């Protein structure tokens, strides 16, 4: 998998292909 | 949180589940 | 009919553009 | 929820909105 | 809606949602 | 038959890539 | 227009072009 | 012109609306 | 029924993260 | 190839790692 | 077309949309 | 490589079509 810094709507597209059928949270503020 | 552990540093996919429901 | 895993990868790009620093929770099921 | 609401029609920024935090 | 700097790709995707059915331009030379 | 929401959006990715300097509009109606 | 010529079939880099300004 | 509103500065919601058709 | 076009603009960023330095080919046909 | 095995049904991380070099 | 520095994901989707049919390879360790 | 000469540097679309198998 990459290692690379991931933001914006990278890491949310990165979180969406990880996690799959269980979903995910992004939570910029905490 | 997210932004500290990937944006602005780097996390493995392993961190990246972390943040999975 | 939809593809569901088409239309999720554009609703979370949605998402993070609306929610803004609020964030989100993506519940597909 | 978001996908049985948002993936069969299209929702305006307005109805995404309720799926934010 | 994101309080952020909106460039190339990202900018024209944010039009897209942002202005629905009604389209939008997008000339960046002006 | 295409979704056209989903379409549209690659489309707009594509003629942004496409046209460059010169820019464009998109007008789906 | 765009959505009727480019959604139904693909349109080469070409007939994209024509969409520009 | 968007690219100095938006771009090189930030556009709130309703200056993104000023671009739509 | 997938609509193809979509589909692999989709799949090749999943490679794009999955793959990371080790790249890949895309070959659809 | 790719096509038939991952747009008809989703490919998991560990299925998309078969194209990779 | 663009002439612009093109980066991870978004050098993968002009690839993409260059290539066409022909598909391409995205090797960056080259 | 692509990274070397479009990521660093920029490629014109004919540069791009190398990459194409
Ligand atoms: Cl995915
Ligand atoms: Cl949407
Ligand atoms: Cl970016
Ligand atoms: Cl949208
Ligand atoms: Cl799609
Ligand atoms: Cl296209
Ligand atoms: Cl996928
Ligand atoms: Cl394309
Ligand atoms: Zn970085
Ligand atoms: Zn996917
Ligand atoms: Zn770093
Ligand atoms: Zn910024
Ligand atoms: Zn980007
Ligand atoms: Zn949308
Ligand atoms: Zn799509
Ligand atoms: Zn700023
Ligand atoms: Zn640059
Ligand atoms: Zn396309
Ligand atoms: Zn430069």
């Amino acid at each position: 998998f990459v290692n690379q810094h991931l933001c914006g709507s990278h890491l949310v597209e990165a979180l969406y292909l990880v996690c799959g059928e269980r979903g995910f949270f992004y939570t910029p503020k905490t | 949180g997210i932004v500290e552990q990937c944006c602005t540093s780097i996390c493995s996919l392993y961190q990246l589940e972390n943040y999975c429901n």
